[PDB]
């Protein structure tokens, strides 16, 4: 309904102005728990296990592959 | 027999992730551990 | 039984043992937060289910007109109005259980004769 | 000999554990020893029933539901009888044997199945007996031309016929 949105702010001076909005975004927040990735993410889902393992995450970290980007900076 | 509750104790013995394994265990148990009377026969009824 | 989800990323907390202070940890798997859980039960199954026959009370019932009307009192205000239906959980193997639910009171009851 | 003393160590333990605290201590061991001679009187540590039965009247005392049998094994209950009891279901305690059978009854009420039983009338003879219980029903087989079927059921020999 981006269409129906319009928009009313108080300026400093009191000033009350009149935007018609045109669009709307959302944003999520993304990589924030270094995410992992498409290959081993299939050779995970593949049905060679009974159930994945665990903690499957936190030993690849342990083992250092596929750090966040923050790490990365 | 003689409780008023009746529980099985059971673990495994060991020589990580042993919540699926006790799932697939528990899941055998139920399902293939005979107890008594002839398979492919269900509940039986007597008539006079 | 419930789930726990990770305040800091909107997943459920997973069982994790600690090796060596044997605690229930329930930990992340998307981040690295963890938690001490209350009780050693995890896992619950239910083989047998017998519940659900009281269900979808909505605050107003008394607006359909299919509902059928009877006489009983609402043993909390004594009002001649009451509405009652079946009981709602259809199995094969339910019973003919009648809710009474009188619109003043706002208040269910039953007539069970055990 | 090991598991000789070692049931006799529980059962010197359970009934120290008494709310009798007996000072006739070696009374009561001579109790406990009589009843492992008369519980070895079954196999003498050669069948595992020997140690079944064992777990049968040590859980019974322990139980608390119920507690008052230790006082009534410590004042009585002479266990060369109780070696030959297994009779677990008729003791600890009377409200839980009540329900025992109560549950046998409505077990032996649910097995018994279907009966339906061919309500009746009395126009009609059988067709090899030659007398009036007769049973009927109605439904149309056949195309629409035609009225019902009229099926027959004897009930004093249990004979079927039919009238058009
Ligand atoms: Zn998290
Ligand atoms: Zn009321
Ligand atoms: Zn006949």
């Amino acid at each position: 309904n981006s269409d129906s949105y319009v928009l009313l702010s108080v300026e400093d001076d009191g000033s009350f102005t009149m935007i018609p909005a045109d669009k709307v975004y959302k944003f999520t927040a993304r990589n924030k728990y270094a995410t992992l990735t498409i290959d081993e993410a299939e050779k995970r889902m593949d049905k060679k296990s009974g159930e994945v393992p665990r903690w499957l995450m936190k030993h690849l970290d342990n083992i250092g592959t596929t750090t966040t980007r923050y790490d990365r900076t | 027999d003689n409780d008023e509750k009746l529980i099985i104790r059971c673990r495994v013995v060991r020589p990580a992730e042993e919540d699926h394994m006790l799932k697939k265990i528990e899941n055998t148990m139920l399902e293939n551990i005979t107890l008594r009377g002839v398979e492919n026969i269900e509940r039986v009824v007597m008539m006079k | 039984t419930t789930f726990r989800f990770c305040r800091d990323c909107n997943n459920m907390l997973y069982p994790r043992e600690d090796k060596e202070n044997n605690r229930l940890l329930f930990e992340c798997r998307t981040c690295s937060y963890v938690e001490e859980a209350g009780s050693p039960l995890v896992y619950r199954h239910e083989l047998i289910t017998n519940i659900g026959e009281t269900a979808g009370v909505v605050q107003d019932i008394g607006s359909d007109p299919t509902l059928p009307r009877s006489d009983r009192e609402c043993p909390k205000c004594h009002s001649r109005e009451n509405v009652f239906f079946q009981s709602q959980q259809r199995r094969k193997d339910t019973s003919m259980v009648l809710f009474f639910v009188c619109l003043s009171c706002s208040h269910i009851f039953t007539s069970d004769q055990k | 000999h090991k598991l000789r003393d070692q049931v006799l160590k529980a059962l010197y333990d359970v009934l120290a554990k008494e709310s009798e605290h007996p000072p006739q201590s070696i009374l009561h061991t001579a109790k406990a020893i009589e009843s492992e001679m008369n519980k070895v009187n079954n196999c003498d540590t050669n069948e595992a029933a020997y140690k079944a039965r064992y777990r049968i009247i040590y859980s019974n005392v322990i139980s608390k539901n119920n507690p008052d049998l230790k006082h009534k094994i410590a004042n009585g209950d002479i266990t060369p009888e109780f070696l030959a009891t297994c009779d677990a279901k008729d003791l600890a305690p009377a409200p839980l044997k009540q329900k025992i059978e109560e549950i046998a009854k409505q077990n032996l009420y649910n097995a018994q199945g279907a009966t339906i039983e061919r309500s009746v009338t009395d126009r009609f003879t059988c067709g090899k007996c030659k007398e009036k219980k007769v049973s009927y029903y109605q439904l149309q087989t056949r195309s629409a031309d035609e009225p019902l079927t009229t099926f027959c059921t004897c009930e004093a020999c249990g004979n079927r016929w039919k009238f058009s």
